[PDB]
RNA sequence: GAAAAGUACCCCGGGAGGGGAGUGAAAGAGUACCUGAAACCGUGUGCCUACAAUCCGUCAGAGCCUCCUUUUCCUCUCCGGAGGAGGGUGGUGAUGGCGUGCCUUUUGAAGAAUGAGCCUGCGAGUCAGGGACAUGUCGCAAGGUUAACCCGUGUGGGGUA
RNA sequence: GGGAUGAGCUGUGGGUAGGGGUGAAAGGCCAAUCAAACUCCGUGAUAGCUGGUUCUCCCCGAAAUGCAUUUAGGUGCAGC
RNA sequence: CGCGGCACAUCCACCUUGUGGUGGGUGUGGGUAGGGGAGCGUCCCUCAUUCAGCGAAGCCACCGGGUGACCGGUGGUGGAGGGUGGGGGAGUGAGAAUGCAGGCAUGAGUAGCGACAAGGCAAGUGAGAACCUUGCCCGCCGAAAGACCAAGGGUUCCUGG
């Protein structure tokens, strides 16, 4: 339907839910309008998420050879990867569990007039 | 108090969808001939070189 | 005895109560060193 | 092995079935030999040969056709000379 | 992976990670690696839901969407069904009636009695003995059968206590 | 808040071991457990007590009474 | 009661008249504890036969089938073992045991982030600085929150990464 490019950032050490809070700002926006929402968004997941939209636009510019002023984030989502299990010691001998969660972030930009 | 019963898939999604970041507004800045985007509350420091645009 | 726990370490009293040369003085201790060789422990 | 360093072999089963070449190096503890000309591996820079299994080669008897190989006590030293089958030479 | 041939070179990035090339029969085999199920988490899309009291289903049932097909046309037909009506799969279910989860244990439980957060895996009437009783069947039958042991590569042949 | 030259507090080294120790006596303490510690073995202890016991269909289908019982929430025999 | 399907029992007629088959009447078929009879499914061995790198097992989807457990067809994924028939043997079927091992939800982006000494600015380094370096202000301890040994720990010390 449209020419496109894909970029994946596997094993990003941001939680999947705290990454989904920030991908819902830039879904369906143009790339020049998405890399500056993520600049002035105070959340910390906008670091790793904006390094994938910028590389999906760099993959569509170099490899496919597309005009960068017409791109748009057509499909972006975040999944989970593996989880490390840690121990946080608590009162009266109880030992609880901490989960270090990771993510996979997929951005599919596309060129459309 | 403890949860008496686990919440079903329709009550744990109606609450969780309300935890979300609010987007900010962006305005236009032309300093040093390069057009950028800042929020309006930082419009003064954009025209004084106090904003690092990375 | 407030705050004091049960293991106060001292390496000289460890070897005079649990050492090798105190196992080897009685028949009940030769058969502990033999039952830990038979199991294959590193430390006896 | 029964296939040495200096021998010339014929590949009897593989992608290079029918090609002749001499052994460059033999690996007796894996039953594998290096034959020049066979299975060129396009290794990335920073082509050479990979070893094939020694059961895929037969020794050329210095007379053309390949053969299985046997042994003959030389009656002078006692060291068994590695001789060819199919009419008994070298 | 059969073989390390373990992704040279370029690109975004501090890296991690990726994209294009490349190797390979296969990268739907990339040192997080054969096959890759379920729980669980997303994204896109069709229908439904913001005046309604719901063991969450079942029977009745309108409307929308999707996909295959007789009819009379558009004869542009070598076309395509272009659309609507008719009929039939699949998805949703406005609305009406009916409707007190499962197990264990009890005179009696939807029970405000017990047990289970979910999924995948494991987890409970078995075996020994010329034992005992009773049967179904097979061989021999006024007789039936050997045990230890001996001889054979065997599951076969001897062996009357 | 009580003692704070005393029946004081404390370091280091040693001694007392399970029907035994030790106790200015509370069944206290003896390695976060004591009206008889912990570990291993007898051992897959025993429990008239509770829990569990997994595929299908076809036919038939009860009892909760009598008698005896260290027996009354068990079991033998009869009834069904 | 009517029309059509199934099963069990009994009776009357046929066929090698009980190992029992075919046809026709009348009767019967709620069911726990329990008794009886007949079957589906996974695995293993043996005998016969037949598929499979022109794609077996396993998994996923769809369309069909049988009175039930369940079965077949076509396609997708996948890469080396299955199907049918006569027999033999079982670690042969889970949903519950506050069962066990692993993975993952709900609570929930919630509580908490460990003393009531208290940090601030400038310049620096760097992709990244409330916490790192340097300088100056401010505050806390000062019978210790300073300086040393013993027990204990064992390379935590210094330098360069
Ligand atoms: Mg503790
Ligand atoms: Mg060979
Ligand atoms: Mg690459
Ligand atoms: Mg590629
Ligand atoms: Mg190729
Ligand atoms: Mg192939
Ligand atoms: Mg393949
Ligand atoms: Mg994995
Ligand atoms: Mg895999
Ligand atoms: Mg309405
Ligand atoms: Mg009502
Ligand atoms: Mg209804
Ligand atoms: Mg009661
Ligand atoms: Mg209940
Ligand atoms: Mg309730
Ligand atoms: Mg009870
Ligand atoms: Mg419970
Ligand atoms: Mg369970
Ligand atoms: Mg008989
Ligand atoms: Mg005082
Ligand atoms: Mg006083
Ligand atoms: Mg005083
Ligand atoms: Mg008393
Ligand atoms: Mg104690
Ligand atoms: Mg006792
Ligand atoms: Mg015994
Ligand atoms: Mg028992
Ligand atoms: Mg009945
Ligand atoms: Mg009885
Ligand atoms: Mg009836
Ligand atoms: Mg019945
Ligand atoms: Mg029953
Ligand atoms: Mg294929
Ligand atoms: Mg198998
Ligand atoms: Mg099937
Ligand atoms: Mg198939
Ligand atoms: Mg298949
Ligand atoms: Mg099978
Ligand atoms: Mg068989
Ligand atoms: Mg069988
Ligand atoms: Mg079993
Ligand atoms: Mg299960
Ligand atoms: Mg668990
Ligand atoms: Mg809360
Ligand atoms: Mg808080
Ligand atoms: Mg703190
Ligand atoms: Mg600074
Ligand atoms: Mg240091
Ligand atoms: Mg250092």
């Amino acid at each position: 339907e449209y020419p496109s490019a894909v970029a994946k950032a596997r094993f990003v050490r941001v939680s999947p839910r705290k990454a989904r809070r920030v991908i819902d700002l830039v879904r369906g926006r143009s790339v020049s309008d998405a890399l500056d929402i993520l600049r002035w968004a105070p959340q910390a997941a906008s670091g790793p998420v904006a390094k994938v939209i910028a590389s999906a636009a760099a993959n569509a510019q170099n490899n496919g050879g597309l005009d960068p002023a017409t791109l748009v984030v057509a499909t972006v989502y975040a999944d989970q990867g593996p989880t490390a299990k840690r121990i946080r010691p608590r009162a009266q001998g109880r030992a609880f569990r901490i989960r270090r969660r990771t993510s996979h972030i997929t951005v599919v930009v596309e060129s459309r007039p | 108090a403890v949860p008496k019963r686990r919440k079903s898939r329709s009550n744990t999604r109606s609450r969780r969808s309300q935890w979300k970041a609010a987007k900010t507004e962006l305005v236009g800045v032309t300093v040093a001939g390069h057009a950028h985007k800042v929020p309006r509350r930082l419009l003064k420091a954009a025209r004084l070189g106090l904003i690092d645009f990375d | 005895t407030k705050g004091k726990r049960t293991f106060q370490p001292n390496n000289r009293r460890r070897a005079r109560v649990h050492g090798f040369r105190l196992r080897m003085r009685t028949r009940a201790g030769r058969s502990i060193v033999s039952s830990r060789r038979r199991k294959g422990r590193r430390t006896l | 092995m029964k296939v040495h360093k200096g021998d010339t072999v014929l590949v009897i089963s593989g992608k290079d079935k029918g090609a002749k070449g001499k052994v460059l190096q033999a690996y007796p503890d894996r039953n594998r030999v290096l034959v020049e000309g066979v299975n060129r591996i396009k290794k990335h820079t920073a082509t050479q040969e990979a070893p094939i299994h020694v059961s895929n080669v037969m020794v050329v008897d210095s007379d053309g056709k390949p053969t299985r190989i046997g042994y003959r006590v030389d009656e002078e030293t006692g060291k068994r000379v590695r001789i060819s089958k199919r009419n008994g030479k070298d």
